[PDB]
């Protein structure tokens, strides 16, 4: 049903402008907050900017904060970041998130991203588990259990799938042998009855304030398979 | 707009009365002290409050089903509403779990901050979100403004909900909505401090009209009448200086007419 | 009952009057109008109060004249109250901590609880109470079968006001839901601090017609009165507190009306 | 303007609302609603305050049908205001002060001022300052020239509420030398631990007319509220104090008369 479909992704000389697009549809566009986010090759996720319903409010992360515009236009279900002064640390795959499960901002429906190339919270880099076994992913970081967690599953050359929002509850169609728990310092992700697919990278993200969705580094789950 | 209002039926028929306890929900921390919040924690920084259930007091309310009346359509009209807190004597019990005033002397009574509420209508009543700080994270069994920003401290207008769940909504984060509500009369009053005295009156003499000026009251839209309250009493200090929220239960006695609608 | 008209003629009013004694607790025979002194910190599952600390509810059935053997009933009309001997709280010099070297004793004050009810039959009452597990002594009456619900609401907390000095104050409260026959007015104020505020004057009456313009029609002939009136704590030189409390005067009058 | 009748005919009657944002300094990014922490003990000789530290009045201008191409004016008749948000001080367990140890935190509470205003043009304001050597900071409107006698009744500090986020509320108050064409309302409360009260209900109106029967007529079809709500301190861990504020709700009812 619903689909995101994000555009504009090339080659930029430094100091360069480059204006991404992200169609829409199957789902009412101006209902939910929308979300960009980047993935620099070979490295983690990591929130950009969002804006309300209806473009009302906007909010960056620090560093592109004056260089880049984030916009909506509601009538033609459509989503814009504009781009200014790029520099060789923005080279990264562009998502376009819906923000639709929960309270406290995570990200549901992602596309499948447009590669843009320029020229706080720990996460075990591997874990291993037997098929049938439990496997899990931690979160760490100072009170993480006074603020929300969400888990979020990668596949590689995928987009990003939402496993578990507001620390414990999963989204419809993820079973539940997915589970989250969030308490002291370390937040935890739960895989049982792991199966042949469960196999991906694992990411952790925290709401603190409006700008400051920190991700986690990445925990690439692998099922003992031959 | 809504529906458009005609004559009032006469007949003996045309009149009913019901009733109702609406109990309070304060966060019940265990199964003995219903009626009371767990303990109140204080000094956490605006950017690691996270309070647990149990802590947060939330609205009550309850939907009545009245007659079905059409067996030109009618709709049940509340016309007055009588209303009291329960057990206001109660809080004249000094001799137990509170700390002593003084060396020899008798408990501390409960005082301090304290919200009376109460709210009759024929659709939920509409409220608006409003926080003490937008960072909180607000626990798992409430429901609390979604993608709260600074602007929640003062107006967002996307903070609207209807108070339809009972012990979910907590009073520290809803009030009624002046921009909304036009078939609901709501009443409300907060005083805070930590020595506030409580101050409530009982009597089975006074009434409230819920006429408006047109003479209509609230129309019970699907034959269902919408009370809701909030009454916390104050705090309770324990022997150790620890402090939980007090709340007693809200009676109702609405009265109610058949009115004609096109 | 069916209301009928109200009877006219010089012979078809009259009129009451009787003064009501507060129930306090009375802990030896010379503090009458006191409570024994209170204690403080028991815990919840440990709350085990003795009966001359505990401030109760006062009633009087009051009689009236005799009108049968075209049915008639005396019915309440208006009342006149107050609360007597308030100015004894200027008695600063009797017993009373000091408020401070060289000063005068310390005022009563404190959480308070002004009630009265009148009515043709006896008051009906809901048990709520603070604490469920609290033994109740020998000699109140107090809930019945009590759980966590009687700390809110517990339906099945019903009583009447049948019996003087046993119905404690903190355990119940005039029920709403009933007391079709009774007018009641209370209003409590709670706080280490609170001042007691007490008005006096002849000329005030209270009307005690419903909206139908009938008021309490009292059944066999009988008029009851109820009250409550703790006015605070006093604070004794050692530190222990003590309720203290006042009668209340009613003035009540009647007239005879018809009912089939 | 010389004032006639009032027309009728269904379109001759609007209703317009808007929610009005506190400023009350605004210190960071998520502290809206708050202002900076108070200073304390500067001389008068020496008072110089910070802006973010100093609330400032509210107001707008909601434009409103437009009616000319026979005069005729909009004309403010009954106006719905509450403040937005008073139960969110039952927060007690975020940034504030423990009231003692194990306590819950320590309510809002102090000196407060809630004040609004309805009328056809921008509300009129005349200037009282505490000291009249304080400099006050970049970004606020405050009496120009200020002398000794700034301090009771400068005639020349006459300013109209012209700018939002610019007026300090210490600085000005409604003027009632003028205002002929706006209804002002307001109450201050002082002290240290003065506790809020606030009141809400949707069945409560206020009449905008005047003794002949006329209510703000809005000059060029822009209609004018004002606000300002201190709602108190709310006093940190550590001690430092900072003003909270709440945004106010308006309903006006308008009809359309008739001038020459």
């Amino acid at each position: 049903q619903v689909q995101l479909v994000e555009s504009g992704g090339t080659l930029v000389q430094p100091g360069g402008s480059l204006r991404l697009s992200c169609a829409a549809s199957g789902f009412t566009f101006n209902n939910y907050w929308m979300t960009w986010v980047r993935q620099a090759p070979g490295k983690g996720l990591e929130w950009v900017a969002n804006i309300k319903k209806d473009g009302s409010e906007k909010y960056y992360v620090d560093s592109v904060r004056g260089r880049f515009t984030i916009s909506r236009d509601n009538a033609k279900n459509s989503l814009f970041l504009q781009m200014n002064s790029l520099r060789p640390e923005d080279t990264a795959v562009y998502f376009c998130a819906t923000v639709r499960s929960g309270r406290y901002f995570a990200l549901d429906d992602w596309g499948q991203g447009t590669l843009v190339t320029v020229s706080v919270l720990t996460q075990p880099p591997s874990v291993s588990v037997a098929p049938g076994k439990t496997a899990r992913i931690t979160c760490g970081g100072d009170n993480i259990g006074s603020r929300p967690v969400h888990w979020y599953q990668q596949k590689p050359g995928q987009a990003p799938i939402l496993v578990v929002y507001d620390d414990s509850n999963r989204p419809s169609g993820i079973p539940e042998r997915f589970s989250g728990s969030n308490s002291g310092n370390t937040a935890t992700l739960t895989i049982s009855r792991v199966e042949a697919g469960d196999e991906a990278d694992y990411y952790c993200q925290v709401w603190s304030s409006s700008t400051d969705h920190p991700f986690g580094g990445g925990t690439k789950v692998t099922v003992l398979h031959h | 707009g809504g529906v458009e209002v005609l004559e009032v039926k006469t007949g003996v028929d045309a009149i009913t009365e019901v009733e109702c306890f609406l109990n309070p929900e304060m966060g019940d921390p265990d199964e003995n002290l219903r009626g009371f919040s767990l303990k109140l924690s204080a000094e956490n920084d605006f950017s690691s409050d996270s309070p647990e259930r149990k802590m947060l007091p939330c609205y009550s309310t309850a939907r009545i089903p009245l007659p079905n009346l059409n067996e030109n359509l009618l709709m049940w009209e509340a016309v007055t509403v009588q209303t009291e807190v329960i057990g206001i004597t109660s809080m004249l019990n000094l001799h137990a779990g509170s700390q002593k005033v003084h060396e020899h002397g008798g408990g501390k009574p409960i005082q301090g901050s304290n919200f009376h509420f109460f709210a009759v209508g024929g659709d939920p009543l509409e409220m608006q979100g409003v926080l003490m700080n937008y960072r909180t994270k607000y626990p798992e069994g409430t429901i609390t403004p979604k993608n709260p920003t600074a602007q929640s401290q003062v107006m967002n207008t996307d903070h609207k909900a209807y108070l339809d769940k009972n012990n979910a909504y907590p009073v520290e984060c809803w009030i009624p909505d002046p921009s909304r509500n036009e078939n609901t009369r709501y009443f409300g009053t907060f005083t805070g401090g930590e020595n506030v005295p409580p101050v409530l009156h009982v009597t089975n003499t006074a009434t409230t009209v819920l006429l408006d000026e047109q003479g209509v009251g609230p129309l019970c839209k699907a034959d269902s009448l919408y009370v809701s309250a909030a009454d916390i009493c104050g705090l309770f200090t324990n022997s150790s200086g620890t402090q939980q929220w007090r709340g007693l239960a809200r009676y109702f006695k609405i009265r109610l007419r058949k009115r004609s609608v096109k």
